[PDB]
C-alpha cells in the first residue's frame, strides 16, 4: 500500500462483461460512473492502482 | 440621448444571457449536461444529479 | 490464514478515469456506425449524446 502499483491504460477498448462474468470481487463500488454504463462510453485518463 | 430606451433592451438581452449562461453551472452536482448524467449512472444516484 | 474476516489480505484496485475534458482513447466495445447529412439525428460521439 505504500509503494502501490499505477498502471496506464490507454489506446484499447475496454470489454467490461467479462468482469462481471468471471468475480470473486467481493466490493465493486463505483462513486462517478455506473458499473452497466461503462460498455457505452469513452474514456481517457485511465488507471489501474493496485 | 436616448439612453433610455437603449438600457431596456440592454436590460432585456442580459436577463436572458444570464438564463442562458445558468445552464452551464453544475448546481453542486457531477455535470452540467443532462446526457452526460444518464449515460453515465444509474437511475437511483441519476435521479439525485 | 487462521484470522477471521476483518483481518485477512484484502486485494484492492482502483480504476480512475476522467469525464470527457480531453480526446479519449478507451472506449467500449459498441460498433461505429455511418454518418448521415442534414437530418435531425441523437448522435453519440466518444459518449457525447
Amino acid at each position: 500500500v505504500y509503494a502501490w502499483n499505477r498502471k496506464r491504460i490507454s489506446n484499447c477498448v475496454a470489454d467490461y462483461s467479462v468482469l462481471y462474468n468471471f468475480a470473486p470481487f467481493f466490493a465493486f463500488k463505483c462513486y462517478g460512473v455506473s458499473p452497466t454504463k461503462l460498455n457505452d462510453l469513452c474514456f481517457t485518463n485511465v488507471y489501474a492502482d493496485s | 440621448a436616448l439612453g433610455k430606451l437603449q438600457d431596456v433592451v440592454n436590460h432585456n438581452a442580459q436577463a436572458l444571457n444570464t438564463l442562458v449562461k445558468q445552464l452551464s453551472s453544475k448546481f453542486g452536482a457531477i455535470s452540467s449536461v443532462l446526457n452526460d448524467i444518464l449515460s453515465r449512472l444509474d437511475p437511483p444516484e441519476a435521479e439525485v444529479q | 490464514p487462521t484470522y477471521g474476516v476483518g483481518h485477512q489480505p484484502y486485494r484492492v484496485v482502483v480504476l480512475s478515469f476522467e469525464l470527457l475534458h480531453a480526446p479519449a482513447t478507451v472506449c467500449g466495445p459498441k460498433k461505429s456506425t455511418n454518418l448521415v447529412k442534414n437530418k435531425c439525428v441523437n448522435f453519440n460521439f466518444n459518449g457525447l449524446t
